[PDB]
């Protein structure tokens, strides 16, 4: 099996920047490499083939280079349409293997999340479970950290996070961390806090409520 | 006009089976090798099988060997993937691609040009779960969901199957400040998401905020009203 | 084209295999299932073994590798061994060609195929023009003309050259080619029939290129000889010859110089009596022409004192006078004087009647060669018989001199370096063997070229001079080619080892070979098609219609 290591996984550029996704191979796959672009929700489209040979009707910003074991895709001037995911594929041996993929996100200044907390609705409690959500809103970069605290006690294994695609207007991300416990579990503990930690935050932001319906 | 249309995809249970189909038009199907590739929801591309015209030459990725089978009807310009003994891990979007090869008669050597043209994709989803409308709960705005002169509120679209749901605010009027998070599969096997909107704190009490969950798979349309908490 | 033939045989082997394989019984054991793996037919083979079958017959080189075998490993699993993409794998190292898949890029490939069409037409247009010109010259009322007979053999050399390149191209289009990726792959391998044919063609081509310059050397010697004056010296020189030491004759005398005699009794130191005198000091073209220049004036003096011979001499033009002087030189005043009826006819300007009368005598019997050239000189009144004497030499310095160099070069190539079609870049024998004679020819064509200009100023300053005269007209053709061809083939070979292939060298290649392709029409045009005399004969043949 030929392992394809794609570097980097995610990268941050601005329209104009030279971008270089590289993609290494664990054996000599010769010149049998091709670069695909996948747009969100759409089927991948092939850009470079035979390592360096540009496909028909692909802008000349894209260029391929490499041989044997080192392979490099290069956009000279990233436009708005290029901030998507890219894969190398090798077709030198079965099983055909891809690189892990490279997301090209649109760079911007650091912006701390504005944090928000929401207690579980009355009609949810009726049904026999309590979902508490914490909302980190309009931040950058994407890597943030939500630490649920209940009765000043760390929580683990019991919550789930979800993240938006990079916002097209302002290039920020938002994430939500939903803590779900049974009504029974939920009615035991008074205070529910949501500790957020992010690079635009010298000090962590904690939003908390303690079963006051307010 | 060179294009490939997949079909056959849909919701199926662990252990049961599915024959995906991939229908070539715009080219001489017989002369091209053909490939299936899957992409699981979060994850990246994964090659799964290939078949050449002969078709003595056939291959599969390890995780599907014996379990999956590829075939082609050259008369109907169709490629197939008989998937048996389905597991959760086969949940994926199944593209079909073609590869052009070339045999050198003078040497007996073969050359391979890779996957140039791909299908649109057909979603396959392996769950024991049954169709179910979402219960929609409010995420009520309060003192603990206001930063300065701005509130946030939302709707918890919970315990529905399968994807997707469309969420809308005020029947289309409000689309500024709105964030609909991608769904997350729970341990229960059902999906849950939240749509959230950021509005001016003053505008609470004045305007009404109603979220509009539509879940087509179960013929469900719910409109929850979002009422500010107070004490 | 050529691949399409192979495709049908390959396919046929394929059907022949599938039909062969159907009639065999099913296997009791676990084997690698029988298959046609696109290359050869393979029976059921037990696992852990390497099967064998002879090299498939569809291959263009089957006969050279029919004794050889292809192998195929049947793997432990019961399945045959596959390559990286699961394709059939085998060892047909033995069956492989004696050649190379030479990969040629899409844009370099399309370019050479475009620039090929340019040179293929240039030579064909030079072919039709040369073969028309030959049909114009040889078929027509210049049927026995000496001036055209040199042009005709030049044209034949350029027909040979042109013909040889068309054969070579036609054989190199045999080469097997296919689209591998964006590149076009072209096989070097050529069939034994195709190898032999193009080899011979290459010899003919190399023989033509030496023949061209050997026949353009003849075209230049022609004008140099033709335009010297021409004089009674050269006439009696060709009739007799130069010498410096004495030797005995039909009568047994001290004959020396050009038909002169030194003494009256058979003696050597008494022959010195006149040889010391006529120089007057203590044997050359600078010295011993003084003997010939007395003998002519003495012969001219004697003719004016002879009553039968003087009014014939008087009545004759300058060139026929030189023919009568010749006759006296051979025989004498008395002998010639007794051609009483032949003389009467020359005085009456009845040349064809004189000619038949002179041939009837026992002079034309005793010397049929000299009397024939002299009679012609009377017949026509030009120096044509003496220009014609040099022709049989010019055949063997046009045809045989190339054959002296190239045929042993063809023997050399055979025994040392035996490539399919010989256009090699080795430089061991395409410098010394084939390029030396073209250099040595051009060298002599340059020593002449200047000797023609000094010969043409002297002609044009004297009263032998007018501009519409055919002798000047013909120099407009010859004097252009020797500078055009002499530059083009030395600047080529001087700078033909400088670039490796190349991009600028292959750009140089096409600018030169496109000029070389039209080379055979340029010659056809300026000699045959632009000649006044020939243009008038077309206006006579076409106007009888
Ligand atoms: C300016 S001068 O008057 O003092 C003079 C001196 C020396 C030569 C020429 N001329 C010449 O160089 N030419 C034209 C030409 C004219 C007449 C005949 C011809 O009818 N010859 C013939 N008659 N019978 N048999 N042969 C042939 C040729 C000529 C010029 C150029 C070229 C090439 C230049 C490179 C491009 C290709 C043509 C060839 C010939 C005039
Ligand atoms: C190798 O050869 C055997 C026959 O010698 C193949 O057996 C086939 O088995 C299938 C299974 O039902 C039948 O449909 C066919 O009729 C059999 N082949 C015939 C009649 O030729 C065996 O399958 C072959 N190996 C592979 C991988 O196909
Ligand atoms: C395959 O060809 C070989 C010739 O290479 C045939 O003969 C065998 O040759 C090997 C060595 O090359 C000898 O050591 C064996 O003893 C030969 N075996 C014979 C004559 O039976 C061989 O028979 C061929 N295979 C078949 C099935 O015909
Ligand atoms: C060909 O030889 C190899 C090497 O001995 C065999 O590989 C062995 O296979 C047997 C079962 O047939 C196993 O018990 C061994 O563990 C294998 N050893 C290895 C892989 O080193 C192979 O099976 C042989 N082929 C046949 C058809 O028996
Ligand atoms: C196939 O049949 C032909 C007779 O038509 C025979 O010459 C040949 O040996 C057979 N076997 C193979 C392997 O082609």
């Amino acid at each position: 099996d030929i392992q394809m290591t794609q570097s980097p996984s995610s990268l941050s550029a601005s329209v104009g920047d030279r971008v270089t996704i590289t993609c290494r191979a664990s054996q000599g796959i010769r010149n049998d490499l091709g670069w695909y672009q996948q747009k969100p929700g759409k089927a991948p489209k092939r850009l470079i083939y035979a390592a360096s040979s540009l496909e028909s009707g692909v802008p000349s910003r894209f260029s391929g280079s490499g041989s044997g074991t080192e392979f490099t895709l290069t956009i000279s001037s990233v436009q708005p349409e290029d901030f998507v995911t890219y894969y190398c594929l090798q077709h030198n041996s079965n099983p055909l293997t891809f690189g892990g993929g490279t997301k090209v996100e649109i760079k911007r200044t650091v912006a701390a999340p504005s944090v928000f907390i929401f207690p579980p609705s009355d009609e949810q409690l009726k049904s026999g479970t309590a979902s508490v959500v914490c909302l980190l809103n309009n931040f950058y970069p994407r890597e943030a950290k939500v630490q649920w605290k209940v009765d000043n006690a760390l929580q683990s294994g019991n919550s789930q996070e979800s993240v938006t695609e990079q916002d097209s207007k302002d290039s920020t991300y938002s994430l939500s961390s939903t803590l779900t416990l049974s009504k029974a579990d939920y009615e035991k503990h008074k205070v529910y806090a949501c500790e957020v930690t992010h690079q635009g935050l010298s000090s962590p932001v904690t939003k908390s409520f303690n079963r006051g319906e307010c | 006009q060179v294009q490939l249309v997949e079909s056959g995809g849909g919701v199926v249970q662990p252990g049961r089976s599915l024959r995906l189909s991939c229908a070539a038009s715009g080219f001489t199907f017989s002369s091209y090798g053909m490939h299936w590739v899957r992409q699981a929801p979060g994850k990246g591309l994964e090659w799964v099988a290939v078949m050449y015209y002969d078709g003595s030459n056939k291959d599969y990725v390890d995780s599907v060997k014996g379990r999956f089978t590829i075939s082609r009807d050259n008369s109907k310009n169709t490629l197939y993937l008989q998937m048996n003994r389905l597991r959760a891990e086969d949940t994926a979007v199944y593209y079909c691609a073609r590869e052009k090869d070339h045999y050198d008669i003078l040497t007996g050597y073969n050359y391979y040009y890779g996957l140039d043209v791909w299908g649109q994709g057909t979603t396959v989803t392996v769950s024991s779960a049954s169709t179910k409308g979402p219960s929609v709960f409010p995420l009520a705005p309060s003192s603990k969901s206001t930063s300065g002169g701005t509130a946030a509120l939302g709707c918890l679209v919970k315990d529905y199957f399968p994807e997707p749901v469309t969420v809308s605010w005020n029947s289309g009027a409000l689309t500024s400040g709105v964030h609909t998070f991608p769904a997350v599969l729970q341990s229960s096997g059902l999906y849950s998401l939240s749509s959230v909107v950021t509005v001016p704190s003053s505008s609470l009490g004045t305007q009404t905020y109603i979220c509009n969950v539509n879940h087509k798979p179960s013929n469900t349309k719910v409109d929850k009203k979002v009422e500010p908490k107070s004490c | 084209q050529v691949m399409d033939f192979l495709f049908e045989k390959w396919k046929l082997y394929g059907d022949q295999c599938h039909h062969n394989l159907s009639l065999l019984p099913p296997p009791t054991e676990l084997v690698c299932n029988r298959t046609f793996d696109k290359y050869s037919c393979w029976p059921d083979t037990p696992a852990n073994t390497t099967a064998n079958i002879s090299c498939p017959w569809y291959l263009p080189w089957h006969h050279k590798v029919q004794h050889r075998f292809v192998f195929k490993r049947c793997g432990p699993d019961g399945q045959w061994v596959r390559g990286p993409r699961g394709q059939p794998w085998r060892d047909a190292s033995q069956c492989q060609m004696d050649g190379e898949e030479i990969e040629v890029q899409k844009e370099v490939a399309k370019m050479y195929s475009s620039f090929q069409v340019m040179y293929t037409v240039g030579y064909s247009l030079s072919l039709g023009a040369l073969l028309l010109a030959l049909a114009i010259l040889g078929g027509l009322s210049k049927l026995h003309c000496t001036r055209n007979a040199i042009h005709a053999n030049l044209f034949a050399s350029f027909v040979l050259k042109a013909s040889s390149v068309l054969v070579i191209d036609g054989l190199l289009r045999t080469r097997y080619s296919q689209k591998i990726g964006d590149d076009l792959s072209v096989s070097t391998w050529l069939s034994d029939g195709a190898v032999a044919g193009c080899r011979v063609a290459a010899v003919f081509m190399q023989y033509g290129i030496v023949a061209n310059y050997c026949w353009l050397l003849v075209e230049g010697l022609y004008l140099h000889n033709l335009l010297g004056l021409a004089n009674i010296f050269e006439m009696l020189r060709i009739d007799e010859g130069l010498r410096l030491k004495i030797y005995k004759d039909t009568e047994g005398y001290y004959t020396i110089g050009i038909g002169h005699l030194l003494t009256k009794s058979p003696s050597l130191n008494a022959a010195k009596s006149e040889l010391d005198k006529a120089i007057g000091r203590n044997i050359t073209k600078d010295e011993a022409e003084k003997l010939f220049n007395q003998d002519v004036d003495a012969a001219v003096r004697g003719i004016l004192r002879n009553a039968k011979l003087k009014p014939v001499y008087d009545s004759l033009d300058a060139v026929r006078r030189a023919a009568l002087i010749n006759m006296v030189f051979q025989m004498g005043e008395t002998g010639v004087a007794g051609f009483t009826n032949s003389l009467r006819m020359l005085q009456q300007k009845r040349w064809d009647e004189a000619a038949v009368n002179l041939a009837k005598s026992r002079w034309y019997n005793q010397t049929p060669n000299r009397a024939k050239r002299v009679i012609t000189t009377f017949r026509t009144g030009t120096w044509d018989a003496y220009e014609r004497s040099f022709f049989s030499l010019y055949l063997g310095i046009g045809w045989g001199a190339p054959m002296l160099f190239v045929v042993p070069w063809a023997v050399v190539k055979c025994l040392f370096e035996n490539v399919q079609c010989w256009t090699s870049n080795d430089n061991m024998g395409f410098w010394w063997i084939l390029r030396f004679p073209v250099f040595l020819a051009i060298l002599i064509n340059f020593f002449i070229f200047v000797r023609i200009v000094q010969l043409l100023v002297a002609k044009l300053r004297a009263r032998q001079m007018h501009h519409t005269d055919y002798k000047f007209r013909l120099a407009k053709s010859t004097l252009t080619l020797i500078p055009l061809l002499g530059v083009h083939e030395v600047v080529f070979a001087f700078v033909t080892d400088e670039h490796a292939q190349g991009t600028l060298r292959s750009a140089k290649l096409f600018f030169d070979l496109f000029l070389s392709s039209f080379q055979g029409l340029l010659v056809a045009v300026l000699y045959c098609f632009l000649n006044k005399e020939v243009q008038s004969e077309l206006r006579r043949r076409w106007h009888r219609w």
